[PDB]
């Protein structure tokens, strides 16, 4: 590889933008480089922001795996779009209504158990009563103290 | 083997085999088992390793530390008379910790002894650790990585001062 | 006492000697599965002795054979808890995972490294041994994160498919947020206790319990993979069968169950705790047993069956039951393991096919794995006097007469009419009507190591909760006086369930096309839930990663503001310097200038 | 849709060669070249019990016989329960019974 | 890149697949199967192509509303239950190059039928690389199709990791 | 020390007199001796430390990583004698040279008594690691990796010699058993404020803190096997011995400038681990792996507990070993691919199967699995940053689940999938290379049946 063939700085002229998409093996049409903030993208491509979960997985990919062909350019954020990592393929529900019933689902059971804590289910019971002042000795009171007596009647 | 007065144990009480079935007990007859096959060979060999160690008996001793002047009668930067004072707060320290581990041991052999029963059976031994906590962490907690005697004789001293203050103004 | 304590402890020796040949000592791969095989049904028949002797006299003791290190007034030691909790888990365990080996050595046969899944199925079950009887918890968390990589490394078992990696990876990430509710547990019983011990922890019995209990039930909503949590365990059935058997019945789920349970003694004080952990059971016990509903793959059913179940047992640690709980994982665990084994049988025989619409007619053609399925599916929903009987319906019962949240308890009946429906849904599109499944039929479940396996759980399953009640002491007041309307509820519910699953699936046969409704999608797709989470959380995490992270701060501004600013200050220094004519007249000049200033500025000459 | 002729033709070329690539799998008969009833159930059963719960116990029982047990508060058992009308056998003591119960 | 008959074909097999997957039963789908030919035949012969296009635009709107939220997929198939579970047992034959000589020497005959394929490769391979040179075009090529040998005793070119690949079931 | 320093001098005769072909043979055996007695060290007492004359001491912080310098001699010989082959042969033996002076100027730096001795062999080991990557490296970004490395340490060093000389002035000695005795307390002034500054920077550079780390990520992909692995393994902890000692003096105002230290440290160790899954060169990975690492060590010193003290002994012990593993198992791939991009090659679990298992071990032991003693050492600070804030729980939390993320990513990447169709060369691992791996692991997971003597003086 040889300095030519490496990521240069954002493409100004047009002889720029055609050079550029030929060293990424590009057509002059399809390549875009980023914007060029202060970010430090140079003139690298901007790809589509797919994942590679998306790729045709019956096309005979030289690196199947990862559905890659050599010398293809591969997106800046190819790590994230590993088919382990983020996937962007579309989905059934559209994602918004996908998070109004997630988060609606949420909200409304989280409500309902402050209800629910509010207005207890209990049986038509009086408390449980224990011998002995309701077990100080045994529930580790000091022996050297008194309790007020605990007495439990007859019903 | 270890010294009871140091590791108490309650006096044991076990109950005596009162049956009240017909059917033959699988534990009586396995713990048979296990005394002729498990523990008659076991004991032999033991007791022929007995034999050799009673022909080779040979004795090792607990070191013995004379007292040395504390940090509290050290001059200011006198490093003879400080390194001695040091090395005896350290080995103190040491066996402070020792010290609260032997009671530690003593509250968690009872809770695991007196089963159910152990919130009310084990008070004397949580008051006896309530108590050692409380004398090893007015000795020593906070004194940082880098403690020293010095650093504990300050400590000592606030809390002394502290103490008058209080008595004083009650 | 002697024999009680030398025979728990070479239970546990025992399994670890296939793994100690594995340093080729005395080492014959000829059937090293058979050997290990053969060490787990010892193991078995040991354990049994201690547990006689439990069952007994009540014997329980503490084993704190090694001193490991002290760290000043912390002494840490290798100790085992033999008590009521160990001594009744570990054989239920050891018999289960007997019956899984030996499906296994049928199930596993044609893979090439059979000998390396049967020592990691090994450490998977010496990992839970160490969680199950440790009285420490830093020897707890050994066995805690000990089960949690033997399962990264079992359900990433065919490590070429990528989304048996992702899966892998997934139940690590969900576990080890809930071991921060872990760490932090350890760290307040350390500061606030002085200990890890669980001796002394019960015995100070803090009253301020709520931050250490906060962590403990935050690490169990991980393992035991509750609400918000919990994507990861039906995302676990990438494993081989064997390794979603041994998963979900006696050793990783039950496991965050299995550490509430231990801490009890805290628990059953805090009634705060008790209200969170109520109504998270809840939730995860209606939510799963929904999702369950609408479940093709027969795996991913049986793995929502489990979250759903372990809600429940969530639930009964709510309501303050913790012996029932604990007799809820030992009877879940025989009837759960035989479903897996009873679908691994059917996905054998169907040339590895898991979707149940692409199932059917197998009632005659599989008639003993049919009769498992149906003896599993009544235990699961309930039947009277199986061995779920034996817990599930005190577990209601308990929860009906109790002083507990309305809406959890609400939530908790209606998932258990959803366990009578999507036991239903496999019944009836697995077993019955017409076969679904290719035309070369190669149907076949008489090899013995099937049917002695999936025997022996059968037995457990209609015994196991009966012969378990009836040995266990007492150690609550059950309550047994109840209107009659909070006696049945369990028993009706769960009927009117089979009524209510048996017209929706007769309705799948009519001339009719129906169109999806918004419940259908939200009941398929799990609610969304790892849809969202799993490509929202990481793409933000890792677009982070690079623009802010790594690229704005570490590639630019760090670069920027020291080492790039100070070399181009010191370069346009140097030019300044050395940019001089050469001119011995400009040189001169600049003398006059410096000794002027050295007097009229500075007073050199002073 | 369909093969072009030409398209038809490398995959028959292809075909063949594979077919005799997969043929070429096969082992011959000597490879690998290797260099140089109930009874007999109850002794691998024996053997097996022998060398897998004998032996370990004998050295568990051991270790904690004569290391473990020799310490303080190593091993520590749950007093056993003792209930109305049981008899000591460390003292001889008797345990007397529970008061007369009422009718019930 | 996919005609317009390609489009409709591919549409038709999808919907049938997430029709077999709602149906569930043989009985039922084959009843829908048919109702569901009958509308592509409805509109076979249409003519104008603008209407066409517009009738598959609309069916690919109405298969996305109707389609199974969790179709069934073949083990096998990508995104299927089995799919790559067996490639961690594909080794590349290259690895044998590499086995020690006491390991060759347990298969004598295997490994002098593998020599005799590395001698084909070998005696090949100036030929495969000069008929791609003589029949690719000045610019390159402009598909990835590949040609078949033109003379006898000629290998097709590029043939060898295609047919020395590795099982679908290496073990 | 002499019977430890003479010997290693010895070494440099024995390398320059050996025969031609005997140079790795030679080297690597009497260095494993050397190894050896190393062990006598271990005779430390519950009080005082093991004081052997007016320059050199060894106690229980110095003695574990004396013996970890040590023990890594040769296996830095080992790595570095097949990328090595084909250099002349004098040229081999200065590379050999090198090696056994930073182990000479390393043994000596843990044990100085003085801390003036302590800076000049801590400053000497600036030459001998310069030279094995500026001359050894293989790309040109290693002339800027060499001054990076040097004017980062540099920057930080120079106001710690004023410092420590200034201290001298003032309290009239800089050996550190009269310090421990003469110390006074450090009073609130600006004055003080910039003596704390000028005696803990240099230590932080080296750690390195999060903010003044960039030189780290630089100079591992340049430099060769050997010099990663020293960089790593060892020089990373002249910084955390050199805070270890000299926070003894700076009390009690590290009560407070420690809390910017804690903030780029608590935060910079959740940037680095995050870092870490974005990363796409596999030597690199492993770098900011360290950062992160060393930010709960930086941690643990500066809070200033026995449990904080304790835990940072640990846990440089054993990220010593398991970060120079990581880098042995980089580098035998790249001899391999020649290269050290980590998605390049994939699946070599199916090739390699060996090799896959330690690659699963390096990774366990990065993740801390219990009882790793690279878990016992993140558990202690994580139990005494607890004490010291209970919110720094979420951070140790959070930052112990990327731990596990970025690890598994990495075997993953490279272990498991499919591998890569045109990468041919994969030949079966050596002999050396499984020898190389197994002298990481095995030592590493055999100090977890006796952890007390990697946990410092404060056990
Ligand atoms: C307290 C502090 C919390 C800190 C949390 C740290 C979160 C880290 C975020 C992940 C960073 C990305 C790492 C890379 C992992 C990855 O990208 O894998 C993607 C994976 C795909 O999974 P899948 O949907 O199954 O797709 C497979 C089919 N192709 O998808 C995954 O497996 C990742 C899914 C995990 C997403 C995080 C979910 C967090 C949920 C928290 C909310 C619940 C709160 C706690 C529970 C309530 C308590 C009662
Ligand atoms: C929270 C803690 C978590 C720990 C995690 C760390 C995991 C480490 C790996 C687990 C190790 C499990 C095995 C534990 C026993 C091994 C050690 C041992 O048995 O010997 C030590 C023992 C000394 O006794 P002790 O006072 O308890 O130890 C103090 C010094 N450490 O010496 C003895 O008394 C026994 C000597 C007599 C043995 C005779 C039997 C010979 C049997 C034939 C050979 C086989
Ligand atoms: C035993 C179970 C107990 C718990 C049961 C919980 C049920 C609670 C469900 C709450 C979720 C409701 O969420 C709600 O769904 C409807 C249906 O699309 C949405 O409705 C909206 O979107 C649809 C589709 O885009 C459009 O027709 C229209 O824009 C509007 O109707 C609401 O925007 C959303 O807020
Ligand atoms: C925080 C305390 C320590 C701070 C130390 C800061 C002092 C400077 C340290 C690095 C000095 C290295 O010396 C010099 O640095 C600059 C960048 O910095 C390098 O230059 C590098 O950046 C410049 C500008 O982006 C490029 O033109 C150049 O191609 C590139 O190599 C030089 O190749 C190197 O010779
Ligand atoms: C904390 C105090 C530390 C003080 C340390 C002092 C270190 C001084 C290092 C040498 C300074 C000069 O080092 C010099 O820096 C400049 C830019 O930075 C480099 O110059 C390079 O980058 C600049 C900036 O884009 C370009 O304009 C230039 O064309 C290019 O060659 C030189 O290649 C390098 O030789
Ligand atoms: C009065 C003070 C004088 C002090 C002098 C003390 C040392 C005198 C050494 C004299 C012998 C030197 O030996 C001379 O150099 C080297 C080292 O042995 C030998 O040759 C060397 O070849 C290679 C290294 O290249 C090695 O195998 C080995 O070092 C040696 O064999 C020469 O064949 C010999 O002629
Ligand atoms: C981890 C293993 C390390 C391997 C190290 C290999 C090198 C070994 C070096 C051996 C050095 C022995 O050094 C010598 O040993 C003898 C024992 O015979 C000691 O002999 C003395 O020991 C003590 C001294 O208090 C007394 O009992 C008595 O004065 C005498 O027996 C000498 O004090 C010591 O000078
Ligand atoms: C990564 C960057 C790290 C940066 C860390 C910055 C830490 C800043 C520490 C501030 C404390 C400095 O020390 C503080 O200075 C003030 C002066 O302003 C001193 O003030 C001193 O002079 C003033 C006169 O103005 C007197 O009123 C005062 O009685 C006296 O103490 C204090 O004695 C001292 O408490």
């Amino acid at each position: 590889i040889t300095k030519d063939m490496l990521p240069g700085p954002y493409p100004k002229t047009p002889e720029e933008r055609a050079a550029a998409a030929k060293k990424y093996n590009m057509r002059v049409e399809d390549y875009e480089p980023y914007p060029d903030d202060g970010t430090g993208y140079g003139d690298y491509p901007k790809l589509p922001d797919r994942s590679q979960q998306e790729r045709d997985p019956w096309y005979d990919w030289d690196h199947p795996d990862l559905r890659l062909n050599w010398g293809e350019p591969m997106h800046w954020d190819l790590d994230m779009y590993i088919r382990n990592r983020v996937d962007t393929s579309p989905t059934p529900v559209n994602w918004n209504l996908m998070c109004k019933h997630l988060f609606g689902f949420v909200a409304f059971m989280l409500f309902m158990f402050w209800v629910g804590e509010t207005y207890p289910a209990y049986q038509p019971v009086g408390p449980k009563q224990y011998p002995y002042n309701n077990l100080y000795l045994e529930r580790g009171g000091d022996p050297n103290k008194e309790p007020e007596p605990v007495v439990h009647y007859e019903i | 083997s270890w010294d009871k007065d140091v590791y108490p144990e309650p006096p044991r009480r076990t109950p005596a085999p009162s049956p009240q079935t017909s059917l033959p007990n699988p534990i009586t007859y396995l713990t048979k088992a296990f005394d002729l096959l498990v523990d008659r060979p076991v004991t032999l060999v033991r007791e022929f390793i007995e034999r050799q160690h009673a022909k080779n008996k040979y004795y090792y001793y607990h070191r013995e530390f004379r007292r040395v002047p504390d940090i509290t009668e050290c001059q200011e930067k006198d490093v003879l008379c400080m390194f001695e004072a040091e090395m005896q707060w350290r080995r103190d320290y040491k066996v402070d910790q020792e010290i609260v581990n032997i009671i530690q041991e003593r509250l968690k052999a009872c809770q695991q002894r007196e089963g159910e029963s152990h919130r009310q059976n084990c008070a004397k031994e949580l008051e006896q650790f309530t108590q050692v906590v409380k004398a090893y962490q007015d000795r020593y907690h906070d004194l940082g990585a880098h403690y020293s005697a010095r650093k504990c004789l300050a400590k000592q001293k606030q809390r002394m001062l502290a103490e008058r203050k209080a008595a004083k103004e009650a | 006492m002697n024999m009680f304590s030398s025979l728990s402890l070479v239970t546990l020796l025992l399994l670890t000697m296939p793994i100690m040949m594995m340093s080729f000592n005395t080492y014959k791969p000829s059937n090293y599965p058979l050997y290990v095989k053969t060490a787990i049904s010892y193991a078995f028949i040991t354990s049994m002795i201690p547990t006689m002797m439990f069952i007994h006299s009540g014997q329980e003791l503490i084993i704190s054979n090694w001193h490991w290190l002290t760290i000043q007034t912390l002494k840490l030691s290798l100790s085992f808890k033999m008590d009521y909790f160990s001594m009744m888990f570990i054989p239920v365990a050891l018999f289960v995972t007997w019956s899984i080996m030996e499906f296994s050595m049928w199930y596993m046969y044609s893979d090439p490294n059979i000998n390396k899944f049967f020592k990691y199925l090994l450490l998977f079950l010496i990992t839970m041994l160490i969680l199950v009887t440790a009285n420490n918890l830093f020897q707890l968390f050994i066995g805690w994160e000990g089960v949690g990589i033997m399962s990264f490394l079992l359900i990433g078992w065919w490590y070429g498919r990528a989304d048996a990696n992702t899966a892998a990876l997934q139940a690590i990430l969900y576990n080890r947020i809930g071991d921060i509710g872990f760490i932090l547990a350890m760290a307040w019983f350390l500061t606030n206790l002085n200990t890890w011990d669980l001796q002394q922890i019960f015995m100070l019995n803090p009253s301020d319990s709520n931050m250490p209990l906060i962590g403990l039930a935050l690490a169990a909503t991980g393992k035991s993979a509750q609400f918000g949590l919990h994507p990861w365990l039906p995302s676990a059935m990438e494993g081989p069968t064997p390794v979603s058997a041994l998963l979900h019945s006696s050793t990783m789920v039950v496991a965050g169950i299995f550490l509430l349970i231990r801490f009890y003694p805290l628990t059953e004080n805090n009634k705060y705790i008790q209200s969170i952990t109520l109504c998270l059971g809840a939730i995860t016990t209606l939510f799963t047993a929904m999702c369950a509903l609408t479940q093709n793959d027969i795996k991913k059913i049986i793995a929502f069956s489990t979250s759903s179940q372990l809600g429940l047992m969530m639930v009964t640690i709510g309501i303050n039951q913790p012996y029932l709980a604990f007799l809820h994982i030992c009877t879940h665990a025989f009837f759960k393991a035989m479903l897996f084994m009873c679908s691994g049988s059917i996905i054998h025989s169907l040339n590895d096919e898991q979707d149940i619409r692409k199932m059917g007619g197998l009632f005659k053609a599989m008639p003993f794995t049919t009769t498992a399925l149906i003896v599993g599916s009544l235990a699961l929903t309930g039947m009277p006097f199986l061995t779920g009987f034996y817990s599930k319906d005190l577990i209601i019962e308990a929860a009906n007469t109790s002083y507990t949240n309305a809406w959890a308890l609400l939530m908790t009946l209606i998932a258990t009419s959803f366990t009578a429906i999507y036991s239903t849904r496999i019944i009836f599109f697995a077993l019955l009507g017409q076969p679904r499944f290719p035309t070369l039929v190669n149907i076949n479940e008489n090899n013995p190591l099937l049917i002695n396996s999936i025997k022996r759980l059968l037995i457990g399953s209609l015994f196991a909760g009966y012969i378990i009640s009836n040995n266990i002491p007492p150690t609550t007041i059950p309550q047994m006086t109840m209107p009659y309307y909070l006696k049945t509820t369990a028993l009706i519910v769960t009927i009117l369930g089979f009524i209510l699953a048996l017209e929706i699936s007769n309705m799948t046969k009519n001339l009719k096309y129906h169109y999806p409704s918004n419940a259908f999608k939200f009941s398929t797709l799990l609610g969304y839930f790892p849809t969202i989470m799993h490509r929202l959380a990481p793409y933000m995490n890792l677009s982070m990663s690079q623009k802010s992270a790594s690229s704005l701060l570490d590639l630019i501004w760090l670069e920027a503001i020291l080492p790039k600013t100070i070399s181009l200050a010191q370069m346009k220094a140097s030019t300044l310097v050395t940019n001089q004519k050469g001119l011995i007249k400009l040189y001169f000049l600049s003398f006059l200038i410096t000794i002027l200033i050295s007097m009229i500025l500075f007073n050199f000459h002073e | 849709s369909g093969y072009t002729p030409e398209e038809k033709l490398r995959l028959q070329q292809l075909r063949e060669l594979r077919r005799r690539w997969l043929k070429d799998q096969e082992l011959s008969p000597r490879e690998p070249v290797l260099p140089p009833n109930v009874i007999y159930k109850t002794y691998r059963h024996s053997i097996f019990a022998f060398t897998h719960v004998l032996i370990p116990v004998w050295i568990i029982h051991y270790y904690l016989k004569y290391h473990v047990t020799t310490k303080p508060y190593t091993i520590v058992e749950k007093k056993p329960r003792i209930f109305p009308g049981d008899t000591i056998l460390e003292t001889g003591e008797v345990i007397p019974p529970m008061k007369e119960f009422p009718d019930q | 890149y996919l005609t317009h008959q390609q489009k409709v074909l591919r549409l038709y097999k999808r919907a049938l697949r997430h029709l077999e997957s709602w149906c569930i039963h043989r009985d039922k789908y084959r009843y829908f199967a048919c109702l569901l030919r009958a509308r592509f035949d409805e509109h076979k012969n249409e003519k104008d192509m603008v209407k066409a296009t517009q009738l598959l635009r609309e069916a690919e709107e109405e298969f996305w509303h109707g389609q199974h939220p969790q179709p069934y997929i073949f083990p096998e198939s990508p995104g299927g239950t089995s799919y790559e579970r067996y490639e961690c047992y594909k080794v590349p034959e290259w690895c044998l190059d590499d086995w020690h000589p006491s390991e060759k020497a347990m298969y004598p005959d295997y490994f002098a039928k593998r020599e005799q394929w590395k001698k084909l490769r070998r005696e090949s391979w100036e030929r495969e690389v000069k008929q791609l040179q003589e029949e690719t075009p000045v610019g390159g090529p402009r598909t990835e199709a590949l040609p078949p040998a033109r003379k006898q005793g000629d290998l097709p070119p590029l043939w060898w990791h295609i047919v020395t690949r590795p099982r679908e079931r290496p073990m | 020390m002499l019977k430890y320093i003479i010997p290693t001098i010895m070494l440099m005769p024995l390398t320059w007199l050996s025969k031609n072909n005997m140079i790795w043979v030679n080297s690597t055996a009497h260095s494993l001796l050397i190894s050896f007695t190393s062990l006598l060290l271990m005779n430390q007492f519950g009080d005082n430390s093991l004081n052997f004359s007016l320059l050199f001491f060894s106690d229980s912080l110095s003695t574990p990583l004396l013996i970890l310098t040590m023990w890594l001699l040769p296996l830095m010989l080992m790595a570095s004698q097949h990328h090595l082959s084909k250099e002349n042969l004098t040229r081999k033996k200065l590379f050999i040279t090198m090696l056994i002076s930073l182990q000479l100027f390393l043994i000596m730096t843990f044990t100085a008594m003085e801390l003036i001795l302590f800076y000049i062999l801590f400053e000497a080991t600036l030459v001998p690691t310069l030279i094995i990557i500026t001359r050894w490296g293989n790309q040109t970004e290693r002339l800027n990796a060499g001054l990076y490395f040097l004017f980062y340490t540099l920057a930080g060093s120079l106001p710690l010699l004023v410092a420590l000389i200034y201290i001298q002035n003032t309290v009239g000695s800089l050996n550190f058993l009269m310090l421990q005795y003469w110390v006074q307390p450090v009073h609130n002034s600006w004055s003080n404020v910039f003596m704390w500054l000028a005696c803990m920077m240099a230590f932080m550079v080296k750690m390195p803190l999060y903010g003044l780390h960039l030189w780290l990520p630089k100079a591992h992909v340049e430099a060769p096997i050997a010099g990663s692995m020293v960089l790593a393994a060892v020089l990373l902890k002249l910084g955390g011995y050199g805070m270890l000692r000299i926070t003894l003096i700076l009390n009690p105002m590290t009560d407070f400038m420690a809390y910017p230290f804690i903030m780029l440290s608590l935060w910079g160790m959740i940037m680095t681990s995050s870092i870490c899954l974005r990363q796409t060169d596999l030597k690199s990975l492993i770098a900011y792996s360290s950062v992160s690492h060393m930010a709960l060590v930086i941690v643990a010193i500066l809070i200033q507990t026995p449990w904080s003290y304790m835990g940072a002994t640990a846990l440089m012990i054993a990220h010593g070993l398991t970060s120079s593993m990581l880098f042995c198992l980089a580098n035998s791939n790249y001899e391999r691919i020649h290269s050290r991009t980590m998605i390049l090659a994939r699946g070599l679990q199916t090739l390699l199967p060996l090799m896959a298992t330690w690659w699963l071990l390096a990774s366990l032991t990065n993740l801390a699995l219990p009882p790793t003693i690279n878990l016992i050492g993140e558990l202690f600070v994580v139990m005494s940053t607890f004490s010291w804030s209970n919110i720094t729980i979420i951070l140790m939390g959070v930052n112990m689940v990327i731990t596990a993320l970025y690890s598994l990513y990495m075997l993953i990447m490279t272990q498991r999938g499919k591998y890569t169709y045109h990468i041919n060369n994969i030949s079966p691992s050596f002999t050396r290379e499984n020898a190389l791996m197994s002298l990481h692991i095995l030592p590493l997971l055999l100090l977890t049946l006796n952890p007390k003597i990697i946990l410092g003086p404060l056990y």
